[PDB]
């Protein structure tokens, strides 16, 4: 039963792999790093705050599930070691996903980090809750998923990160709205961005070890892009595995089902682009988010343009220039024959300055290569013979037998 | 025959004045999005 | 001390270019180099043997 | 539509009518395209008739192997478009092939596009001439309702 998942798999050593999946087993999967309910229920018990809670149950979890040993070299039994989704461009969207990069001078211990991801975890509700207006988001209880890599390239497990730390953060589309796009996920993600960033608690407890603010990345949706999932490592140079991505729990403030919340972090429902949505009984009305703009283009660049515009005077754009000569981009031939009739200069040229590489382009044809709107990029094909098929290096002096094959172009420029 | 300069009244009313709504978050979605929804109801829910 | 002790002086009198300072800009800076100013550079070559 | 509009002609009220006009025509075009949704997997639906006298698209090749079924191609021929890339909008000829079908995503907004420009072609009209205006009927169909089809 269509749609489908399709997942890019990165072989070892070289080379790739592709699969498309109608069903899976997931029990074997993320089995080994799942908590019984009693060890849960009793830990509870003992502690009624919450962050001592969060910060035990991950250091149960932590020590859980060793290793995943190595696959075999056919596809089929890798598919178990590396896995990536792919961004369909036809399919909607119903979950937010946001994969964050910190690059740090100094290490860092792990109860500031957790401690900057409990007021992370505030902001973002805020920006959330002014984009989506129709719907009721409690920022109290709205649950939030949050995925941190592996160690090698009462207290807690040490924490050792080198040089850089790496976690995905994953939410729901609140009801009953849905993202149509790939233009809106970036707006959706730079305005999440722009309201972390705005926040004064996080900064001050995170923005010492931090080198610069830039943290989240936009340029993981467009059609054809893939990113990794959740529970896989990423393969090395050297050939080893590392880098499992596993959970880390912190519990909302005002959270009534702790047993719950933990365990719907194994749920493959929760960490994909386009998986179905989770209601209760049906949808009366649904609204469609299918649109938020153009291009950012800051203030800082629109009044500086204004104000160069205004002191230094216009400039022309190609098309202009190429119409007072009686020349058009448009239709291929008009400038093709404008490139025809200035090649005896180009041949000329050529000739004074290059005189060993002269009876080469007696006779040539051009076709299109490349064009923008304020570029163009024409090819010089040797028609069909020329005795030496393949044009030589007009710079250097290659080997006799490595008669390596140049290539030529012409571009026009406003200039 | 002095009169009063007006270099500090322009400036601080014409660009400046921009700057404190850009370092706001709700200041910011207000003025930096425009955004398209549009509204399916009965069976075309369903269907979508 | 050196953050109590120091001035810095900008500005160019003599530049009357746009792009030209621009990329003195960028160069001094040390900001990324995009495709505008790869494409700005290009009026100025010429064989060498000329 | 023309029946409620005329129905509502006869209120005796000012200039402010025709803009009332022009809200329940906007309204008649938008149903329309939805209720168009719900049939977007039909193939003969959608298809359209062309004589010898007119231009149209060339054969594919595997036409020529239907067999018995070129018989009965005397005068009239159907046609489908589909999209089985990127832009593409390929021809496709229904009566050649034996049933059921298997083919990629119809094309929609080319149909509706081309339904739509009759439509306002007789709304315009009416709006010049009822009460004697100047502006074209134009509905925004690029940017209000393109995305159900993409
Ligand atoms: C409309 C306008 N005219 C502007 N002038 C006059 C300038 O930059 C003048 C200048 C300033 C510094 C340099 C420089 C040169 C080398 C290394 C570092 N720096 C060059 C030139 S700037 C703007 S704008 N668009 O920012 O408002
Ligand atoms: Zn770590
Ligand atoms: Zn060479």
């Amino acid at each position: 039963q269509t749609p489908l998942p399709v997942y890019r798999i990165s072989m070892v050593p070289t080379g790739q792999a592709f699969a498309a999946l109608a069903w899976d087993d997931w029990a074997r999967i993320t089995r080994d790093a799942r908590l019984a309910e009693a060890v849960v229920s009793a830990e509870a018990a003992a502690h009624p705050d919450h962050g001592a809670l969060g910060r035990r149950l991950t250091d149960r979890i932590r020590a859980q599930g060793p290793v995943m040993p190595p696959g075999g070299l056919d596809a089929g039994g890798q598919m178990y070691v590396n896995r990536n989704e792919i961004f369909n461009g036809a399919l909607a969207i119903t979950n937010i996903i946001l994969d964050l990069d910190i690059a740090l001078k100094e290490p860092v211990p792990f109860r500031r980090l957790h401690e900057a991801l409990g007021h992370f975890r505030r902001g973002a509700l805020a920006a959330v809750q002014l984009l989506f207006p129709a719907a009721r988001v409690d920022p109290d209880a709205y649950p939030c998923y949050f995925f941190k890599s592996a160690c090698r390239p009462t207290d807690s497990p040490v924490c050792s990160c080198t040089d850089k730390i790496g976690l995905r953060v994953c939410m729901p589309v609140p009801a009953p709205y849905v993202v149509h796009g790939s233009l809106t996920m970036r707006g959706v993600a730079r305005v999440i961005q722009q309201a972390v960033l705005l926040d004064r608690d996080f900064v001050e407890a995170i923005g010492s070890y931090v080198k610069n603010f830039l943290l989240i990345d936009t340029g993981v949706y467009a059609h054809g892009h893939s990113l990794r999932l959740p529970y896989f490592a990423k393969i090395a140079p050297d050939g080893p595995a590392c880098g499992r991505l596993l959970p880390v729990f912190v519990i909302p403030p005002a959270c009534k089902d702790v047993p719950a919340f933990v365990a719907a972090h194994a749920d493959p429902r929760r960490f994909h682009f386009h998986a179905p949505p989770t209601y209760l009984a049906s949808p009366r009305e649904i609204r469609v988010l299918h649109s938020l703009g153009g291009d950012y283009v800051s203030f800082f660049e629109r009044k500086a343009s204004r104000n160069a515009l205004e002191h230094f005077g216009r400039r022309e754009t190609l098309t202009e220039v190429l119409g007072r000569y009686n020349v058009q981009p448009d239709a291929g031939g008009t400038v093709e024959g404008f490139a025809s009739e200035l090649l005896g200069r180009i041949v000329a040229c050529i000739e004074t300055h290059f005189p060993e590489h002269a009876g080469e382009y007696q006779a040539v044809s051009v076709r299109r290569a490349v064009s923008k709107d304020d570029w163009v990029l024409l090819q010089l094909v040797p028609v069909r013979g020329t005795l030496q098929q393949s044009l030589s290096c007009l710079r250097f002096k290659h080997g006799r037998a490595s008669r390596a094959t140049a290539r030529t172009f012409v571009a026009l420029s406003v200039g | 025959t002095e009169q009063p300069s007006p270099l500090g009244r322009e400036a601080v009313e014409q660009f400046f004045c921009h700057v404190r709504a850009q370092l706001n978050i709700g200041e910011y979605v207000k003025h930096n999005v425009t955004p398209r929804e549009t509204v399916l109801d009965g069976d075309t829910a369903k269907a979508y | 001390r050196l953050s109590y002790s120091w001035a810095i002086f900008i500005n160019n009198k003599r530049c009357v270019e746009h792009e030209f300072g621009n990329l003195m800009k960028v160069l001094e800076y040390g900001l990324p180099i995009t495709e505008e100013h790869m494409q700005f550079v290009d009026r100025f070559v010429v064989p060498e043997n000329y | 539509t023309l029946r409620r509009v005329l129905g509502l002609t006869t209120a005796c009220v000012p200039e402010e009518d025709a803009l009332t006009a022009r809200g329940l025509m906007e309204d008649a075009c938008d149903r329309l395209i939805l209720d168009a949704f719900n049939k977007r997997l039909d193939a003969e639906y959608w298809s359209v008739r062309v004589s010898p006298f007119e231009a149209s698209d060339p054969l594919p090749p595997t036409a020529f192997r239907g067999g018995a079924l070129l018989d009965a191609e005397h005068y009239w021929r159907r046609v489908v478009r589909v999209c089985p890339g990127g832009g593409e909008s390929v021809g496709v000829p229904v009566d050649l092939y034996p049933r059921p079908l298997v083919l990629p995503p119809v094309d929609c907004a080319h149909h509706l596009r081309e339904i739509l420009r009759e439509i306002e072609l007789v709304f315009t009209g009416v709006l010049a001439g009822v009460w004697g205006e100047g502006g074209k009927f134009v509905y925004p169909f690029d940017d209000k309702m393109s995305f159900l089809f993409a």
